[PDB]
């Protein structure tokens, strides 16, 4: 009776962490048409029409959203979906010549003045030995004067030569699952007061994950998730400045963002089946790109992340906002996507508050950039071709990426500001419930049969 | 509503006797038609299910039989223990009903 | 292995509202669909159907001559589902029962419980 | 159509269960780990690194004498020093996650004892039968 | 030297057969199962898919108690609702395919029970074992 | 398992030509080389070997006494092979036999059947 | 910490030894045998090979009935036509490498043989218990 002996258990229900490779899927919606996009759907296996969610009692599980793989992998794969969809498209090298530029006078209004210059240069056309002189219009932020006569060029063209990215490519982001392989399983954390790290006491297992948006954003997470509870904050390390603070909103804040000027496409042949997309003249008043926001929903929304930093700073502490301390565009600017064509929004007016410790809309202006050197890298840009017709979007403004200055000693006040600069800070906004870990399926355990002699 | 008469009502009988409780449907329900036992003061029981699977754990003395608007309960021989009631149910769509009951007695 | 356990007044008054709770189990199953229902055994009669809930939908169903009196919610977190039964009468003394029939491959499990005695008098 | 589902015994949900509770569940996920040019290619190399480890899997279960079976009984004794504890507290009380963590340290020298003592059984049978 | 040949057991040329005479050829087909940068990949991918629908099929013949073993037979009953007929004109009269169009609609409850016998059985085994 | 049958004129006159059937069989065996051969058994003395032809190929080996007076021919669609011998004499009264041999792996099967009686006479 | 190493039994190393020594180094050999866009796809491709080569291997000792087993007797008579020696200097005084360049010729042969032998009494098995 006493006497033991050792059994073996198979398909034993144990894992631990572990990091592997999992795979894309997306909607079925996709596969109807809309096959020609940046995040390639065709490529993705369908999803579950009714994915199966199973809840892990009695099971607490620790998890760490910053040292997580699933966030630099996918990271890795957009990037690299990025580049192989723009790999077909057009090569624009032969932009790189020099161009005579004036100013726009064209019903500009006062602070618009420079922002646009009428371009005109001579390029190759379908016949090496021709040669065709064409204008266009350019953004300021896009060429560099070189030393009477004004000639600029192209910011680039001392970097590397873009690649036209094709129009009906589609930029617009699209629900994303993420799926294990077999062998491995994903656990997400159902708790609501979750604050990124540490136990988990309500789990479950899922095959693949909830449809995740890659949207692009920076001093601001749109379309994102919401928090159930209340607005939520996330970091490494709360009390280290150098580590960058998630904020997850409640409720989301509608923001409209629009660029009213009516571009005009024109179409250039540089060779053999080359097309050059080019900006003509624009039909009617020229106005800035701007984006507007509720101002009462702003405001309380801060105020709600005031009180629940306060939480963690200390109850009687002044809570100070304000802007980017400097740098390039991409970081003091909110730099996103809208209907195909790149916003850099100055957001000077939306962190520009302090807090002491007891049908207005805001609008701030936006800069439009046709020429795009995203994922912080250098010597891959691409050319964002105009689009006809007014541009206007509507967002969900659900998250801010924010960072604490250095206060000396205790100075009772502590400042806030946006930043970011890493597109993981965004992806972890979404992933921070998800872990993979990895079946052990063989099992040693003790029991008082003996198997026979 | 599906109506399901049981009958007999009320039936007495011995120990070992052979017994049968024949259920109809007001309409057809196919084979989608249970029978379960129960006695005062205890929860209701399944007994057969689908009428023609026996439920495990039961006597093997309990038969179902029947479709469609017909299903009968057989016991070969009655026990002790088998003097209780008996309802059919209809597991068809809704609503739900269950039959009027069949009491045994001992005689 | 699920048992199910029913509480509540034992006494409600006359067109009062009469509300009870039972506590839902899933067992050893993980996944799949669980159906609470309720029921009540008014003495000297047999068994009657008030209602029923899905465990991974709120959608509810009624007796159909208990629509307009019967309701049924759930709440997760608690792993509870409730009855409220308005208007009740003299008819609505009863033993009711909160059951759950499992749904396995091919077998249509069912487990009653033991009920809670409801009695309706001034 | 009376209200019924699926109900069915699924994922690692059970794995918070007891020991006896959940060797219910040990093939249902036996038969999960085989659920089914840049990223087919990474995709195609996922599939094969779970088909690698079943097979290993499968090779170890095969090598200690255990083919075939989820469970099977060895004959190699149960030394205290690893965990004493009892028979009471482990099948009803402690979960899985936590004998994996209590016994990781001496996996390597189970499997070791599990294929000498299946060898030498193998052997011997045969040589039993020889003689026969 | 005499015109001898072959006269080798192939492939499915026997499928047109009886049932019982068609078990003859189990083997050889159980066998061809596993015949053997753009181009080679989709070859390779094809063999890896083969090979994991070899495993899965392995495992679930593992799964019941079944492994390799051709024939095996097992303690689930044969309820008549499936398909009742009689067994004089089942491996005398139609064929292998014939019977999987008939029994094409009940394969996954069968799997099932198959499944749930074999788990109770190594339990009940296991427990028998253990008394003695 | 393949059975062959013999069929033919009973009576055949001296030089006149003699024709002879038989059915050819494969059994359960699905690919392979069947030699199917015809004999003949005169009474009063042993059997003689008269030719016979591959299944998967038309080329027709004979005796080197009766090269020129013998032929085998087949048709696969009604699966028949049949013999032919011209200027016939009264030593080809004999019992004729369509055999096959199997070739499995170092086994060499060989089924023969029943035969047919031919006698030559005027 | 007095000196003590692995000693463990490794590679091939002991192919040299006669065949019975070298019997008892099989399992490693097996276990061995599953050791783990240009150059990826190549050794993504040789893993796949050797785990095809593997899984036939296995396959082929299922069908003969010997699956899970490292030593499996079987009822094929040994016909002393390929080899007839003696059991004394087999076992003690030739190596497993020298066996099989004795017997390379005729394997085929044994593996049909196996496979016949298995599946005749896989039958009579099924028919004798049927009988019961
Ligand atoms: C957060 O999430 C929100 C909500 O989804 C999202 O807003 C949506 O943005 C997308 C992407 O810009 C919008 O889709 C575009 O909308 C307009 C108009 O089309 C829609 O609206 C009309 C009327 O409502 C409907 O009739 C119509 O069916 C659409 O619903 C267009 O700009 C776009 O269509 C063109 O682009 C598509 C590219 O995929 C093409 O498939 C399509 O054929 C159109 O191209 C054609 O016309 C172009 C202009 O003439 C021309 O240049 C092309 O060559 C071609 O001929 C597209 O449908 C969507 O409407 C927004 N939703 C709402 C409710 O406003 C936010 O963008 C998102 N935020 C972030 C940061 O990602
Ligand atoms: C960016 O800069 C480019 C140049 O680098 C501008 O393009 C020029 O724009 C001007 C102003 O619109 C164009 O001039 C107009 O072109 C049209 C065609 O004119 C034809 O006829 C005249 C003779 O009658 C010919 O010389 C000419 O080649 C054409 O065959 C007409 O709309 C205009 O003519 C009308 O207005 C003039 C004004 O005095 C009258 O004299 C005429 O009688 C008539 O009523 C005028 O000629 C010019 O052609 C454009 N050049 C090119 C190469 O396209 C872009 O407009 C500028 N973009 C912005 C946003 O500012
Ligand atoms: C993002 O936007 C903010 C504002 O939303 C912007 O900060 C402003 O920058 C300007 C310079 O671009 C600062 O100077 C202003 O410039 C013009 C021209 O003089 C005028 O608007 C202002 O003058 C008025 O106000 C003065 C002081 O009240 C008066 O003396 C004067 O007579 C005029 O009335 C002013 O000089 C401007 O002060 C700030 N605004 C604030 C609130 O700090 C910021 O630069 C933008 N960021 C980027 C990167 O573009
Ligand atoms: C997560 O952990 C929970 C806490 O341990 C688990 O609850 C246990 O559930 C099992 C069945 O799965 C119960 O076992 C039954 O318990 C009683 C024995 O009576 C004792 O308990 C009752 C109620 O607690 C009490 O009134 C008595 O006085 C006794 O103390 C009987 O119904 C059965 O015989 C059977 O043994 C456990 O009692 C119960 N433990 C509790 C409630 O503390 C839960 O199952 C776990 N979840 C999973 C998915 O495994
Ligand atoms: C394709 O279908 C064919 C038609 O069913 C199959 O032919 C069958 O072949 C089997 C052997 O493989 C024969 O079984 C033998 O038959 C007789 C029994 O005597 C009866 O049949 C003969 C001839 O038809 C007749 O003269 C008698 O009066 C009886 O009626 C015996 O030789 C043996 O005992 C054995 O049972 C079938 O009889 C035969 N069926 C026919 C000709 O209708 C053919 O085999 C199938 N092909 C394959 C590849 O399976
Ligand atoms: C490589 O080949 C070598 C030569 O055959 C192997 O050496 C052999 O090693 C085995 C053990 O592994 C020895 O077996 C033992 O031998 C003696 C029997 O007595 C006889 O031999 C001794 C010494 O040679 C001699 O003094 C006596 O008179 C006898 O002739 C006993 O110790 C044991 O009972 C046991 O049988 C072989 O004798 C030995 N053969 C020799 C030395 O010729 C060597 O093991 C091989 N290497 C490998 C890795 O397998
Ligand atoms: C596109 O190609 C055309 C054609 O070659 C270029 O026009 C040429 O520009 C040069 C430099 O300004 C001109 O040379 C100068 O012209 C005048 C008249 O002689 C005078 O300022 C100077 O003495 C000098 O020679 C040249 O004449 C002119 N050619 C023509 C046919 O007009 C043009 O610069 C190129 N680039 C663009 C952006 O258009
Ligand atoms: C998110 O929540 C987790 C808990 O769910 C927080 O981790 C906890 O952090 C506190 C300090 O903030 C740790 O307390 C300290 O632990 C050690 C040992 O006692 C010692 O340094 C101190 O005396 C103090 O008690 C606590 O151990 C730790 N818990 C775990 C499980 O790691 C985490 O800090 C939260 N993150 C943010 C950004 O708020
Ligand atoms: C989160 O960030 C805080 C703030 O930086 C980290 O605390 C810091 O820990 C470092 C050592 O890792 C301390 O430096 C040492 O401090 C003392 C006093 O100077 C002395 O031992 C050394 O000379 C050295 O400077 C630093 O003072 C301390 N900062 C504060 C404000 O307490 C904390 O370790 C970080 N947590 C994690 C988990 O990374
Ligand atoms: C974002 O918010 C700004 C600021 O409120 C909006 O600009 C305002 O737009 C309205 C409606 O178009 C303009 O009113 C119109 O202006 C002219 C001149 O009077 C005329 O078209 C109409 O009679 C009418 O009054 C208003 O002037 C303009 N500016 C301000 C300072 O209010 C902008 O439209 C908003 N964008 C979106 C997408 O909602
Ligand atoms: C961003 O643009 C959206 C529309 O794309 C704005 O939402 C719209 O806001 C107007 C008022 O400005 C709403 O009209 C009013 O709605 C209700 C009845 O629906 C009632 O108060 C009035 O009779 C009037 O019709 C309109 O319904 C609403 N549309 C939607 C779809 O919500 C939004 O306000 C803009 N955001 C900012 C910050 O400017
Ligand atoms: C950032 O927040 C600060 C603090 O609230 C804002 O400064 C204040 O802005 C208001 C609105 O422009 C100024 O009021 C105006 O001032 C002058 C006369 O002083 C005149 O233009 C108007 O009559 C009106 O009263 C206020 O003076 C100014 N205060 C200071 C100390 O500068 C600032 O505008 C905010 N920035 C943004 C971009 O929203
Ligand atoms: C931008 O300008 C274009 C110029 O073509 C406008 O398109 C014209 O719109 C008018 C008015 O509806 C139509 O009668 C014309 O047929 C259109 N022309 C073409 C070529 O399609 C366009 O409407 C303007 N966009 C805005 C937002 O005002
Ligand atoms: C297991 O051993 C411990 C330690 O001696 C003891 O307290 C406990 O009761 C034992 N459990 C049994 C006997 O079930
Ligand atoms: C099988 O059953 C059918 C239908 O009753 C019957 O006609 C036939 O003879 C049976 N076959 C047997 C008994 O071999
Ligand atoms: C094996 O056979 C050979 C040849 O007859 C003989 O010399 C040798 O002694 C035999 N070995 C034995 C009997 O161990």
């Amino acid at each position: 009776a006493e006497n033991l002996w050792v059994t073996v258990y198979y398909g034993v229900p144990v894992w631990k962490d572990a990091e592997t490779t999992l795979f894309c899927a997306s909607d079925a919606k996709a596969y109807e048409t809309e096959k020609h996009n940046v995040w390639a759907t065709h490529a993705c296996v369908p999803t579950d029409p009714n994915p199966q969610e199973i809840h892990l009692e009695n099971v607490t599980e620790e998890f760490n959203m910053w040292k997580n793989n699933m966030v630099e992998q996918m990271h890795t794969d957009i990037i690299s979906l990025w580049d192989q969809s723009l790999k077909p498209c057009v090569k624009l090298t032969p932009l790189c010549v020099t161009l005579q530029c004036t100013n726009v006078t064209n019903n500009i209004t006062d602070d618009m003045r420079g922002e646009l210059k009428n371009c005109s240069f001579n390029m190759t056309t379908e016949l090496r030995d021709k040669k065709q002189k064409v204008y266009s219009l350019f953004y300021r932020l896009d060429v560099v004067q070189i030393n009477s006569n004004k000639e600029y060029r192209l910011i680039n063209c001392n970097t590397s030569a873009c690649t036209q990215a094709c129009p009906k490519v589609s930029f617009e982001p699209i629900p994303i699952h993420y799926c294990a392989p077999a062998g491995f399983a994903i656990l997400k954390c159902k708790d609501k007061k979750f604050n990124g790290t540490g136990p988990c006491p309500s789990v479950s297992t899922v095959q693949c994950t909830h449809g995740i948006k890659p949207v692009v954003s920076t001093q601001l997470l749109l379309n994102g998730s919401l928090a159930e509870e209340e607005v939520m904050i996330r970091s490494e390390n709360i009390t280290n400045n150098a580590k960058n603070i998630l904020v997850q909103f409640n409720t989301p804040v509608q923001i409209n963002c629009t660029r009213p000027n009516n571009n005009t496409r024109k179409s250039i042949r540089i060779g053999p089946g080359q097309a050059f997309y080019a900006t003509g003249d624009i039909i009617g008043d020229i106005r800035q790109a701007h984006c507007n926001v509720s101002k009462a929903t702003w405001n309380e929304t801060l105020g709600k992340v005031v009180k629940q930093l306060r939480k963690h700073f200390g109850n009687n502490t002044i809570i100070r906002f304000a802007n980017s301390s400097g740098g390039d565009l991409e970081v003091t600017t909110h730099s996103f996507n809208c209907g195909g064509e790149f916003f850099y929004c100055n957001t000077s007016g939306l962190f520009n508050s302090t807090w002491i410790s007891n049908n207005d809309s805001i609008t701030l202006p936006c800069r439009i950039k046709q020429i795009i050197n995203m994922w912080q890298r250098i010597g891959q840009c691409m050319y964002a071709p105009p689009i006809q017709g007014v541009i206007r979007c509507v967002s969900n403004i659900t998250g801010l990426i924010l960072t604490r200055d250095g206060g000396s000693t205790n100075s009772t006040t502590e400042t806030f500001r946006p930043g970011g600069g890493d597109m993981r800070d965004n992806w972890r906004s979404e992933l921070y419930k998800y872990k993979v870990v990895k079946i052990e399926p063989l099992g040693v355990a003790p029991t008082r049969c003996k198997r026979r002699v | 509503d599906i109506q399901l008469t049981q009958s007999p009502s009320s039936l007495s009988a011995s120990v070992g006797d052979r017994v049968t409780i024949t259920c109809r449907a007001s309409q057809d329900i196919n084979t989608d038609l249970s029978w379960y036992y129960q006695k005062s003061g205890e929860a209701p029981k399944l007994l057969i299910y689908r009428a023609s699977n026996l439920q495990s754990g039961a006597p093997s003395r309990f038969s179902g039989t029947g479709s469609g608007t017909e299903f009968t309960l057989t016991i070969s021989s009655l026990q002790p223990e088998d003097f209780i009631t008996y309802y059919c149910q209809q597991r068809y769509s809704f609503p739900i009903t269950f039959g009027a009951g069949t009491k045994v007695d001992i005689k | 292995q699920v048992q199910l356990e029913e509480s509540g007044p034992g006494i409600v008054k006359p067109s009062e509202t009469l509300s009870l709770t039972c506590a839902a189990s899933r067992g050893p199953f993980s996944g799949g669909h669980f159906y609470w229902n309720w029921f009540r055994q008014p003495p000297g009669k047999g068994l009657e159907w008030i209602g029923g809930i899905y465990s991974d939908g709120d959608a509810a169903d009624y007796n159909p001559s208990l629509e307009s009196r019967v309701a049924i919610s759930r709440d997760r977190s608690a792993n509870r589902f409730s009855l409220k039964l308005i208007s009740v009468t003299a008819t609505d003394t009863a033993v009711y029962y909160c059951s759950s029939t499992y749904s396995w491959n091919n077998v249509w499990f069912d487990q009653w419980g033991q009920g809670v005695l409801v009695t309706v008098s001034s | 159509a009376v209200g019924i589902g699926a109900v069915f015994l699924g994922f690692l949900g059970a794995a918070g269960s007891t020991m006896g509770a959940a060797s219910m569940t040990l093939t249902v996920q036996a038969r999960n780990l085989l659920s089914g040019t840049v990223w087919g290619i990474k995709q195609l190399q996922a599939r094969v690194l779970a088909v690698e480890r079943y097979l290993r899997d499968q090779q170890l279960l095969g090598i200690w004498g255990c083919s075939g079976k989820l469970i099977c009984c060895t004959n190699v004794p149960w030394n205290s020093s690893w965990s004493n504890r009892n028979l009471s507290e482990i099948w009803d009380n402690m979960t899985w996650l936590q004998w994996d963590k209590e016994i990781s340290n001496y996996t390597q020298i189970i499997y070791g004892l599990l294929e000498e003592s299946q060898n030498q059984q193998e052997k011997n049978e045969q040589d039993l039968l020889a003689l026969d």
